[PDB]
């Protein structure tokens, strides 16, 4: 019914209903990091 | 470096071979 990773989380499923298989991707996140100039030098920004 | 590839040498190859939740 269900799948595992090898850190022993959850990684896949059984749809119940219509027994294909699932694979669980988390949503994506991460940091949010602003590249600057120095203030003094420009007040332009960009983000990764 | 052996420039048939990454400009890795042959030795360099051999040791990136050998090594090897959210
Ligand atoms: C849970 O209930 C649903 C709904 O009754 C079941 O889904 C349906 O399952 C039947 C086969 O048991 C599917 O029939 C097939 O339909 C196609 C249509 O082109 C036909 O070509 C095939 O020859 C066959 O007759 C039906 O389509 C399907 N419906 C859906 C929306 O998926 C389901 O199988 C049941 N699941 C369990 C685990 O009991």
């Amino acid at each position: 019914q269900f799948g595992r990773d090898i850190a022993d989380t959850t990684d896949a499923v059984r749809d119940p209903q219509t027994l294909e298989i699932l694979d669980i991707t988390p949503c994506s996140f991460g940091g949010v990091s602003v590249i600057t100039p120095g203030t003094n030098t420009s007040n332009e920004v960009a983000v990764l | 470096p052996d420039p048939s590839k990454s400009k890795r040498s042959f030795i360099e190859d051999l040791l990136f071979n050998k090594v090897t939740k959210f």
